């Protein structure tokens, strides 16, 4: 798609228009599209800083800035290939962000399976409106999940209470741990309550699941025996 | 696996919408009486009531009983469907 | 009394849903279904037919890269081997 | 996140409590703080839920049918429970009982006296809760009112989470009668959740918790509380919730 | 109830663009600058249309070519040429 | 920096994977983040994805695994059936003990493998249940035999005294549609992360 | 209120109707009553209670979706100033400049409704179409959800010939007297095209820049930004982040329009 | 003074069925808790006060739907103001 002329330069279409005596009267938006001017400049800008990591994109590390003998103990003396291509495509193509609490999540998720179960709402309330001290797990507005161990360990890391990342990592899951006794233990106790004081649930969720189940066989039996008729004739 | 990407279609649609109904009742019958037909010398009574059913079925007329949109869906998508690159 | 076909046998170890006792399951399971894979040149093989006539059909065609499956390269050596085999009298 | 309310002349109350049934430390350890906790632990249970957009009330609505998250649904009615206790409590935001809801108590209850009513009442109080509890004077889809008593956070409102009597102690042969009677109801409902259809309506809760009067009567003297809770009770709020 | 081919023109412009009737009048001046008759082999026959090609331009840096066509005579096709190039009036620096 | 706020934010906060949303194969735990909406946000297709998600689906729960793809379609399945079966799991009140003698997990470079269990059962082994009726010994749950027996979401190992002839030889192959009572004794799980239930039939 | 309601006997039950309206008054006094929920998203508050172009942050529009640009691989790279790196297979939206373009398109939205011109709200996608009646009801405006029928400004005069016009004060009162049939038939041009899915409504676009109007847009990752006066990256797909920027447009122009109202009555 | 259209819907494909809708649309939105508990004029003459040759039958069926739906609330429970509206169909 050609950069389109036209459809910023409206305003001066219409001035011409407007000095020729083509237009008599002037349009409601003209004097607010000469105070507020369009961009018109549609470059490509290139970007420097990775902005997740911190990376600088641009700068090249030399011969010189690298003195000391490589791996397999070879002096680099010249630039190598790669050293000579004109790297300007990096520049410009957008930085892929990379952040370490990615792969956490991902080790978390796989050591805790039944996790995934726990449904997630991805619909933000005000992401300016929270302030949570990582000091301790069990924030308010936030639920408790891997996310807020994994939130716990950044906060270790940073004020390095454990300098190892692994050791923080074990100290915030097996926070989490107790935490999730806990409230495993608070619903069962709730239940039984419920039991001894004469409350009356209609439809447990093995009961659901069961009814569920039998609409299913209902439908597959019908059909299983049609299918078995068939292959008779 | 191999992945086939095809090239910028004029339109994705089925070329044939076979619709693949079952066969007749009445042919299959016929098909029967003549199997039969076949073993048994030419007309004992063991397809006695095969050719009563046949008679049955071919009394209104010399068939009993007398398609698919798929167009529909692969017309409206294709050009969300398509990794055709930007205008 | 039914056939195997039209009846979904959960594993013993497995998780099942409502869904997975229908027929639509079983069709579904029914839409959707080695050494020279694993990463060793198909022309060490050359004297071993057992294993190079997995890699064909009943009558002694070869099979196709879509039907076996493999790496280019690795399918290219693999047919190599079994053409070497056959020049040999064994396979 | 589920926060308290802001209640009328808070200042007021938080230097004094209530003039005649609790102090400003009674006050304090019913509500400024216990109604606190109770919002932050249903704020911590329903925090990434789909229940975190909702009400209390309808918190509670929504749970009672279902067996797990009975926690939800006993702090979710804790918390509505309370504030109803409050909205009567409070002096202002004198006022007599109406004569309409005069009229309804004196259909119900076999045309006996308001003072004979409150008796009644005290009484069921004193020998149904042991423990924790509410004491509800509700109001059904039969114009007529009735006593209604809970054992730690049975709600008023929907009749299979009441929470009525216990039966860790012994139990009655009607009780036992009226029990399966309320699980043959709920079976009959049909539906998938299996919820069924109820119209009570609270008119005068009272807080039978510790909470309340534990700090100025002391562990007995709970039924002299409730005694003193319906003798001063801002008397505009229940007529309010009393005219359908 | 109720030069004149112009004043039509510039008074349709007015009712389709809100463009000054009276300027496209007097100001504005025409001129054709290509005048075809064109054809299309049709199953019924020979079918053939008259093009027009029509500078329009006030005399002051404002100009606009436009290009109009019609099977019935070709003060039609002219016409549609001239009201085509009204519209695509146009500041040259 | 908005750099920061996307790594914390709830797109981020879902670890990201292209396994395939249909598996024929085995399953023994969940293989996708579970996301629900609320109803509101249901109302108006918008479940905090990249994307609206079409009309078409009234369940709140879905899986998903690219946000976007080169079809112009997010790649999702409207299902979230891996937390009913916890939550029946759950309500089972079987508490996952090694049957190895060995310490449990949570309590006291990386593994990858499961820790103890896959977070589907947090419950300690210690506790009773009591009731009106009394304390409960045995955990009275219905079934259906498949042939093996499907408990509440879990296919489950079964034993019994004797093999009942009249419930099983007149519906041979249809033994599904008849639900049966059982009584799971426990609830052990092994490396690959299955829970091997053992139940017994009881009549 | 409720003149019909038939009221049941004293001695009879609550009927279905007053038990009804029993439950509605329960409702409005004493059910929202345990707790107050602060901090929590409900969808219409963005419709009805936008937030003004000053007060909107870059937190906000994360929150609304607005960084989510369309994907790696249907990269129009005509727009790749705007996009701030790539995560999940999805390009991101650079936020801070979404902000700059949306509160630069919120002032020209409130200026052309200060002088009292026709503002046009174009949204062809499923879900949009109530949001975008909200905002034409906001500032004296006009919207399209249903599709845009090719030529409503080239073609006016074939396609807007048999519907009614008006006169307006410098208030908006109707004054209603007759227009003259040569009166009626010239076209109404709008002074502001605001696009909510440039990318489906690429011919209203165009129609725009031929009939020499301003226009607004949602440009995403895969749309070209050039083809419209007053571009603002961002995510068109989701249904709550085009909400929250019309919603903030509406606003701007309800704003402009309750001065212009204003300076009429000085 | 300026010359502009009535409706806000004018630029639509329809513009006059549109906002036809829209004030059921409202109604509807504004008694839409009112519990619920036919001579609907036609096609042809629902056309001349709405779109005319621009009426689709697609267009007619939401019209109705719409109409049926603020019918069916409980007559007790109805408006003055539904009721007026209705009358026109
Ligand atoms: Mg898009």
């Amino acid at each position: 798609m050609k950069i389109q002329t036209n459809a910023v330069n409206v305003l001066q279409r219409t001035s011409a228009y407007l000095k020729s005596g083509l237009l008599k009267e002037t349009p409601a938006w003209y004097n607010v599209v000469a105070s507020i001017p369009p961009s018109t400049k549609f470059t490509r800008e290139p970007r420097f800083k990775n902005p997740s990591n911190g990376h600088i994109i641009g700068k090249l590390v030399d011969v010189t800035e690298q003195p000391h003998a490589n791996n397999k103990g070879l002096y680099k003396t010249r630039p190598n290939s790669s050293d000579k291509r004109v790297g300007v495509k990096r520049l410009y193509r957008p930085p892929k962000l990379t952040y370490v609490e990615d792969r956490l999540r991902s080790l978390f998720y796989k050591q805790h399976p039944w996790e995934l179960s726990r449904p997630k709402i991805l619909v933000e309330n005000e992401i300016g409106d929270e302030n949570y001290d990582w000091s301790h797990m069990l924030q308010i507005g936030r639920p408790l999940d891997g996310e807020s161990v994994i939130q716990r360990t950044m906060y270790l890391i940073k004020t390095k209470q454990y300098g190892d990342m692994v050791e923080a990592y074990d100290h915030a899951r097996y926070e989490f741990y107790a935490l999730r006794m806990q409230e495993e233990t608070e619903q069962q106790v709730a239940l039984e309550e419920a039991e001894m004081f004469g409350s009356l649930f209609g439809v447990s969720a093995i009961e659901h699941g069961i009814q569920k189940e039998q609409e299913v066989l209902d439908v597959w039996e019908k059909k299983v025996v049609e299918e078995t008729e068939l292959m008779a004739a | 696996p191999p992945v086939y990407r095809l090239p910028p279609l004029p339109r994705l649609k089925v070329k044939k919408p076979i619709i693949r109904q079952e066969a007749n009742k009445c042919l299959v019958l016929m098909s029967n009486l003549l199997q039969c037909w076949s073993s048994y010398g030419h007309m004992s009574p063991k397809c006695a009531g095969l050719v009563t059913e046949l008679k049955s079925c071919t009394s209104e007329s010399a068939l009993g009983k007398r398609k698919s949109n798929i167009n529909y869906h692969a017309a409206r998508l294709y050009d969300r469907i398509n990794g055709k690159p930007h205008d | 009394k039914i056939d195997q076909s039209l009846s979904k046998k959960l594993p013993k170890g497995t998780i099942y849903d409502p869904f997975d006792f229908s027929m639509g399951r079983i069709h579904l399971d029914r839409k959707y279904q080695d050494i020279m894979k694993s990463g060793a040149n198909p022309l060490e093989f050359y004297a071993r037919p057992r294993i190079l006539s997995r890699y064909v059909t009943s009558t002694g065609r070869i099979q196709h890269r879509d039907i076996t499956g493999l790496s280019a390269k690795n399918q290219r050596r693999l047919s190599k081997a079994i053409r070497r085999c056959q020049a040999i009298g064994l396979m | 996140i589920h926060v308290v309310p802001k209640l009328p002349n808070s200042k007021a109350l938080l230097q004094n409590g209530v003039p005649n049934i609790l102090s400003s430390s009674g006050f304090k350890t019913v509500w400024f703080d216990y109604q606190r906790y109770l919002c932050d632990k249903l704020t911590l249970a329903t925090a990434g839920q789909s229940l975190e957009s909702y009400y209390p009330f309808h918190i509670l609505l929504k749970t009672a049918g279902n067996p797990l998250q009975s926690n939800i649904f006993n702090l979710a009615s804790s918390i509505h429970n309370n504030h109803l206790f409050v909205e009567n409590i409070l002096p202002s935001a004198k006022t007599e009982p109406s004569r309409l809801f005069l009229s309804k108590i004196k259909d119900s209850f076999n045309g006996s006296d308001w003072e004979v009513v409150k008796e009644e009442m005290i009484y069921r109080a004193e020998n149904e809760v042991l423990g924790q509890g509410w004491l509800f004077l509700v109001e059904n889809n039969e114009k007529k009112l009735f006593i209604l008593t809970s054992n730690n956070n049975g709600t008023p409102y929907y009749f299979p989470r009441n929470q009525s009597f216990d039966l860790n102690s012994a139990i009655s042969i009607d009780e036992f009668a009226t029990l399966k009677q309320m699980k043959e109801l709920i079976g009959k409902s049909t539906k998938l959740n299996g919820k069924v259809q109820d119209w009570t309506m609270p008119i005068i809760c009272v807080n039978l918790w510790d909470h309340a009067y534990l700090h100025d009567y002391g562990v007995g003297n709970r039924s002299k509380y409730v005694k003193n809770v319906l003798d001063n009770l801002n008397w505009s709020v229940v007529n309010n919730r009393i005219f359908s | 109830l109720p030069k004149s081919k112009s004043a039509d023109v510039a008074a349709g412009l007015h009712k389709q663009t809100g463009v000054d009737p009276d300027y496209i009048t007097r100001k504005l001046t025409m001129k054709p600058l290509v005048m075809k008759r064109v054809s299309n082999q049709t199953g019924k026959g020979k079918i053939a249309s008259f093009y027009a090609l029509v500078v329009v331009g006030d005399k002051n840096g404002m100009v606009g070519l436009g290009e109009g066509k019609s099977r019935e005579e070709m003060s039609k096709a002219i016409f549609k040429a001239h009201w085509d190039a009204v519209r695509n009036l146009k500041e040259i620096p | 920096t908005l750099a920061e706020l996307l790594g914390r934010s709830r797109i981020a906060q879902v670890a990201n994977n292209h396994k395939p949303l249909t598996y024929t194969g085995k399953k023994f735990h969940p293989t996708h983040q579970i996301i629900e909406t609320k109803p509101s946000t249901l109302y108006r297709q918008e479940w905090g994805l990249k994307s609206a998600i079409p009309s078409k689906i009234k369940s709140r729960y879905l899986v998903y695994n690219d946000l976007d793809t080169l079809e112009r379609i997010t790649t999702f399945e409207p299902r979230g059936g891996t937390q009913w079966n916890r939550l029946r799991f759950q309500e089972m009140g079987v508490p996952i003990v090694s049957n190895i003698g060995r310490q449990n997990p949570f309590f006291k470079k990386f593994n990858t493998e499961i820790i103890g269990t896959g977070g589907l059962s947090y419950s300690l082994p210690g506790k009773l249940k009591n009731s009106p009726n009394g304390v409960i010994q045995r955990t009275v749950v219905p079934g259906r035999i498949l042939n093996l027996a499907a408990i509440g979401g879990f296919v489950a190992d079964v034993v019994f005294f004797q093999s009942p002839p009249s419930s099983f030889n007149s519906m041979g192959d249809f033994i599904r549609m008849k639900t049966f009572l059982f009584e799971i004794l426990e609830a052990s799980m092994e490396k690959n992360g299955s829970v091997s239930m053992h139940a017994r039939l009881l009549e | 209120p409720y003149p019909n309601l038939i009221p049941s006997a004293n001695d009879k039950p609550y009927s279905s109707q007053e038990l009804f309206l029993r439950q509605l008054n329960h409702s409005m006094r004493t059910a929202k009553l345990g707790a107050t929920i602060s901090k929590v998203y409900y969808p219409h508050k963005d419709i009805f209670y936008p937030p003004l172009p000053e007060n909107i942050t870059v937190e906000s529009l994360m929150s609304a979706g607005v960084h989510l640009g369309q994907s790696t691989s249907l990269w129009r790279s005509s727009t790749q100033s705007y996009i701030y790196g790539e995560y999940k297979g999805i390009h991101i939206i650079d936020l801070n400049q979404t902000l700059s373009y949306l509160k630069r398109a919120a002032k020209v939205v409130e200026g052309v409704s200060e002088s009292g011109g026709i503002i046009l709200f174009l949204g062809t996608r499923q879900g949009q179409k109530r949001g975008l009646e909200e905002a034409a009801k906001k500032t004296h405006g006009y919207y399209v959800s249903t599709r845009w029928i090719p030529g409503t400004l080239t073609n006016s005069t074939e396609i807007s010939g048999i519907w009614e016009k008006q006169e307006i004060d410098s208030n908006d009162n109707p004054t209603e007297r007759a227009l003259s049939p040569n009166e009626t038939s010239k076209q109404v041009k709008p002074d502001l095209l605001v696009v909510l899915n440039p990318t489906e409504n690429r011919n209203a676009l165009l129609e725009a820049i031929k009939s020499r109007v301003p226009t607004i847009a949602i440009i995403d990752t895969d749309s070209e930004p050039s083809l419209v006066t007053y571009p603002i990256p961002g995510n068109d797909d989701s249904l709550r982040s085009v909400n929250f920027l019309l919603g903030v447009l509406a606003r701007a122009g309800q704003r402009g329009l309750q001065n212009r109202l204003a300076r009429n009555n000085e | 003074r300026r010359i502009v259209p009535k409706l806000a819907t004018f630029y639509s494909a329809n513009p006059n069925h549109e906002d036809r809708i829209n004030r059921l649309e409202r109604l509807l939105r504004k008694y839409i808790k009112l519990p619920s508990q036919a001579p609907w004029i036609s096609f042809d003459e629902y056309a001349l006060i709405g779109g005319g040759t621009k009426l689709k039958p697609t267009q007619y069926t939401q019209l109705l739907y719409m109409l049926n739906k603020l019918h069916n609330i409980d007559p007790q429970l109805t408006n003055d103001e539904i009721t007026s509206e209705l009358s026109q169909y």
